RNA sequence: GCGAAGAACCUUACCAGGUCUUGACAUCCUUUGACCACUCUGGAGACAGAGCUUUCCCGGGACAAAGUGACAGGUGGUGCAUGGUUGUCGUCAGCUCGUGUCGUGAGAUGUUGGGUUAAGUCCCGCAACGAGCGCAACCCUUGAUUUUAGUUGCCAGCAUUUAGUUGGGCACUCUAAAGUGACUGCCGGUGCAAGCCGGAGGAAGGUGGGGAUGACGUCAAAUCAUCAUGCCCCUUAUGACCUGGGCUACACACGUGCUACAAUGGAUGGUACAAAGGGUCGCGAAGCCGCGAGGUGGAGCCAAUCCCAUAAAACCAUUCUCAGUUCGGAUUGUAGGCUGCAACUCGCCUACAUGAAGCCGGAAUCGCUAGUAAUCGUGGAUCAGCAUGCCACGGUGAAUACGU
């Protein structure tokens, strides 16, 4: 009971409240940063390789 | 203690990002495409030794210059795949897709290509120690100041997993001016997962 | 709605009670001043606990009366 | 610190009657960054101690110096697989540090209503060679007298 | 009497690009309001390291936006003609 | 003159005059209630004998009430010295041309505060 | 105060009841063509039944409906089978190689010995002489300063308005690109030297303060529940759809926080000084109705301009006068506001009322060496709504280090 539910995230529900957000590569429900639509683990794994522009490691 | 990704912390100090495309409130649409327009290119031209696909977009038109070690395979006398992939890339990005290949030099310096020389061989049931050492010495002739190939996993068909590697020369990671490459591929053997890791110090 | 600009029953409990035991399935549909004298059956996650809407228990959410956790001593 | 000694600072001469025995006891007064609460109090205590006693507020405040400064601090020396009470001679560190600690640690014993006079009464009380702060000094030397 | 705003992630690419149009502005018109800095936006994303527990290990990325704006004081007909004819490095932001 | 301390900055113009140390388009005793902390501001004018010889104009931005007191002291101590170089041989010794380098500290992840940490219990 | 950077529903993996079979969801094919969307009845909906109906484009092309299967479909098992990704020892100072030399040999020396250091850092002495990954340095931010560009920031010279408002100027600040500056550099003692004790000068003095960076490897350490994968099991159910419910239950024991037990305080009025961030289908001002939480209204803004946004501790006057109180605020009744189809189980807040334990905490135990601890506020991520938690920002600012 996992790949069934991505269709539940995708389809427009009968109430705006039902609708939530999940990662757009691996459908992880928690911790999805809206400026990217990526979960925490997708977001970091692309930043190292460097797909996300602008983002870089912040010493300070 | 686990290392850092020797690319993931060189970005923006000695190396740019694999995508140069500014966006204002439209990043989520552009960024998700800059992760899938790099997947159709990943399988369609899988055997053409493609290393970097730097997507740059501007003015409702996208440019994806694919850098390959076999430049004549993607484009050239046939003149068909470039036109053929112009249909597939544009059928996804819903706009112009201008691709201009870049021809690699000193092929044993691109880590992705260098570790695919040891990722197919290991999948063809060869020796772990021989596979790395036969090519570690091979690329060492090119001019790399260092090397480190490791083949980590349930190596050798055993029931207990262990790590193996090699090296030759200088490869200072903790110096930020090092031009160090890196790659990591999946040796999808018939029995499990064994992914290799390769990286190459270079000129300066 | 705790706001004074509203007072809602589910969609049909009022309709079925309007003509008219009663078994309104879910919950949540506070007994208005038009249902005293018509016993309903508000479901409880299992079984249908029977409650008779009197004049005193008017306004309260229909669910309250049927408990949900069975705790018969420690 | 497992490596040598260190030297301390505690030095900022105060605005009125510039000294470092009055910017100290004004720093051993405050709680959670309340320099302003203490500084006014530590100058109002002088105001009542300069009237009800007559003499100079500074000399009256320093009059209770020799009546609060400890002389022998019973040290906890490790002998025979335990700790005992081996008296020793306190240095200048534990003289003024202890000495000005004795007052404020005994500011619940003046029994007034406000700290403006309570700190003013205790300084005079020790300045009379009486009160509890001097008794506390004599109490410490008493347990140091046994050993 | 125009105003152009530059918004690029790397200060090297934009400040070089602005050093080009500011030169072309001088040829088009002596009265040029040269490049000028504005405070740079910073944002931080404190993503957590471990795939599972160990709540005390995270890793912080950042994303700047270096800004610069160029204007015109008493422009001429060359300004409208000679401005749009340039393409800047991909990343530089143009808005007149 | 110009003097910083903590997050507050004070820029000082010093001209000969009566001696009214004005601050930020208001009288200083209005602007600072506790005059006893305002006497140190006269240290750059009492260590060199120029107490009531110049009227001090000040501009104030940021910090806290004690935050400017350290900056205005420094902010004039770099101007009285510039009036005549004879003032440096004593204004550069009392600790006035020095700029206090202490500032607040970043908060590091895994820690409640900058240097604090959670509470520790073994078992 | 752990995955969970948001458990009313959804998320939800769990229970009860009710429903589907090539399946809700992909690829192979055929007959239809662009399929949908909409109204009426029943139901808790999942779903059934009626109607207009979806007017494709250029034989081909995308997308769809209907017809049997190959198949799908598993947040089902094994982290003592794995990729990964991580943690702790630990930012501890180690792990090695080439040429020589000793040993029959595995091997040793270098890397031991005396000092010194934060450090196999550095020196001296020795059958060793050198070197590589680690330490230090390169990188980021803060502390002084030069040049450049001066607006939307700044306002001295000039006046002008209730107001930096207006002309006007980039002087000062400040913003941000390229540079300077600190290295035991100089002087005294000491040392053979490394270095150690002190002094000038300088914004800054002994790696100035703080980040990023984590060697060889240890724990068969954590995760098959992020993704992927070896092998096994279910495959008209261990798959799939809905409504309700549990995830918040309570006789108790333990971990991390919040608020207090009062006079360095409470109550009332006045009143002053921030830093860092967020805003387009978003921030939402002024006025107006309100004790009230809020509602109506729509100004300005794709922002150094406008908004979120009046910061509180501090301070100045009156009152309280050492009481379970003019402290404390749990608990409960009534009456209300917000979002959302819906606040009963189970959200947040407001008024009146109610007013409980607590009068500085046993043996024991925790954090921190300076802008530190303590204490008072603000912003962001997730987010229709909900944080005493988490990630960041500032204001007030201490005490002691003899010693192992
Ligand atoms: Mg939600
Ligand atoms: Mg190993
Ligand atoms: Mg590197
Ligand atoms: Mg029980
Ligand atoms: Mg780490
Ligand atoms: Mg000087
Ligand atoms: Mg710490
Ligand atoms: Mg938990
Ligand atoms: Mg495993
Ligand atoms: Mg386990
Ligand atoms: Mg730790
Ligand atoms: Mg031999
Ligand atoms: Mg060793
Ligand atoms: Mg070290
Ligand atoms: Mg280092
Ligand atoms: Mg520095
Ligand atoms: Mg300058
Ligand atoms: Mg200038
Ligand atoms: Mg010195
Ligand atoms: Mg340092
Ligand atoms: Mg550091
Ligand atoms: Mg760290
Ligand atoms: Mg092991
Ligand atoms: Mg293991
Ligand atoms: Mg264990
Ligand atoms: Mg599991
Ligand atoms: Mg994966
Ligand atoms: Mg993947
Ligand atoms: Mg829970
Ligand atoms: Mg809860
Ligand atoms: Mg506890
Ligand atoms: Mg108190
Ligand atoms: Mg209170
Ligand atoms: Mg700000
Ligand atoms: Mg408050
Ligand atoms: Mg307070
Ligand atoms: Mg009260
Ligand atoms: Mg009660
Ligand atoms: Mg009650
Ligand atoms: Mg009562
Ligand atoms: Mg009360
Ligand atoms: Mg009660
Ligand atoms: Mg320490
Ligand atoms: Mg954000
Ligand atoms: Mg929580
Ligand atoms: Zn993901």
């Amino acid at each position: 009971a996992k790949k069934s539910m991505i269709a539940k995230q995708k389809r427009t529900p009968k109430y705006a409240v039902q609708a939530y957000t999940r990662c757009e590569r691996c459908g992880r429900p928690h911790s999805v940063i809206r400026k990217f639509k990526l979960c925490r683990i997708c977001f970091r794994e692309l930043a190292y390789k460097g797909q996300i522009p602008g983002v870089k490691k912040a010493s300070w | 203690g686990q290392k850092v990704h020797p690319i993931g912390m060189r970005i923006g100090v000695i190396r740019d990002w694999d995508s140069k495309w500014y966006a204002e409130k439209d990043y989520a649409d552009f960024l998700h495409e800059d992760l899938r327009i790099r997947d159709y290119v990943a399988k369609r031209l899988s055997d053409a030794s493609v290393s970097r696909v730097e997507i740059e977009r501007a003015a409702n038109r996208v440019n994806i210059t694919i850098h390959t070690a076999k430049p004549g395979m993607v484009i050239g006398k046939g003149g068909s795949e470039v036109e053929a992939l112009r249909k597939n890339l544009n059928e996804l990005t819903q706009k112009r897709v201008h691709i201009n290949i870049v021809e690699i030099k000193r092929a044993d310096l691109d880590a992705k290509l260098v570790a695919e020389n040891i990722a197919r061989q290991l999948e063809g049931r060869v020796s772990f120690r021989r596979a790395q050492k036969q090519a570690i010495q091979r690329t060492m002739r090119a001019g790399a100041k260092g090397i480190k190939t490791q083949v980590s996993g349930r190596l050798g068909g055993a029931d207990i997993a262990r790590a193996e590697h090699y090296s030759e020369g200088t490869v200072p990671l903790h110096t930020l001016r090092a031009d160090i490459d890196y790659a990591w591929e999946e040796a999808d053997t018939t029995y499990g997962k064994l992914g290799v890791k390769v990286w190459i110090y270079r000129g300066e | 709605r705790s706001l004074k600009k509203g007072p809602f029953v589910d969609d049909h409990l009022m309709k079925k009670v309007e003509a008219a035991v009663i078994k309104t399935w879910s919950r949540r549909s506070t007994i208005f001043p038009t249902f005293v004298g018509q016993t309903i059956a508000v479901y409880d996650g299992r079984k249908h606990v029977p409650v008779y809407v009197q004049e005193d228990m008017v306004g309260h959410k229909l669910g309250e009366f049927a408990p949900t956790r069975t705790y018969r001593g420690h | 610190p497992r490596k040598g000694p260190v030297a301390k600072r505690d030095v900022l001469p105060d605005p009125i009657y510039n000294s470092k025995l009055v910017t100290r006891l004004i720093n051993k007064m405050m709680v959670d960054g309340k320099r302003g609460k203490s500084q006014a109090i530590l100058y109002s205590a002088f105001d009542i101690i300069a009237q009800e006693t007559g003499k100079d507020p500074m000399e009256v405040f320093e009059q209770a110096m020799k009546n609060i400064m400890p002389l022998l601090e019973v040290k906890a020396r490790r002998v025979g697989g335990a700790n005992y009470q081996v008296p020793i001679e306190v240095r200048a560190d534990r003289r003024s540090t202890l000495g000005l600690r004795w007052l404020v640690n005994y500011a619940r014993l003046r029994g007034e209503k406000t700290m403006e006079v309570r700190v003013a009464r205790e300084i005079m009380d020790a300045a009379n060679n009486t009160g509890a702060s001097v008794k506390k000094r004599e109490d410490t030397h008493k347990m140091a007298d046994a050993n | 009497k125009i105003r152009i705003r530059l918004k690029a992630y790397d200060h090297r690419i934009l400040d070089q690009s602005a050093e080009k149009i500011v030169e072309t502005a001088k040829r088009s018109g002596a009265s040029v309001s040269g490049p000028i800095p504005l405070p740079t936006e910073k944002s931080i994303y404190t993503v957590l390291r471990a795939v599972h527990k160990y709540k005390d290990s995270r890793e912080q990325f950042e994303m700047r936006t270096h800004k610069r704006l160029i204007d015109i004081v008493n422009p001429t007909p060359q300004t409208v003609d000679s401005l749009m004819r340039l393409d800047l490095p991909s990343g530089v932001d143009i808005e007149i | 003159g110009t003097g910083r301390r903590k997050s507050s900055v004070a820029r000082v113009r010093l001209v000969p005059g009566d001696g009214k140390i004005v601050i930020n388009n208001r009288d200083w005793e209005d602007y600072i209630p506790f005059a006893a902390l305002r006497e140190v501001i006269k240290q750059p004018l009492v260590a060199t004998e120029t107490l009531g010889n110049y009227d001090v104009l000040v501009n104030v931005h940021g910090g806290g009430y004690t935050g400017q007191a350290g900056a205005i002291r420094h902010g004039v101590a770099r101007a009285l010295l510039q009036v005549a170089p004879e003032y440096r041989p004593a204004l550069k010794s009392a600790g006035l041309l020095t700029r206090d380098p202490r500032m607040k500290e970043r908060k590091k992840y895994g820690l409640k505060g900058a240097r604090r940490a959670p509470q520790f219990s073994k078992r």
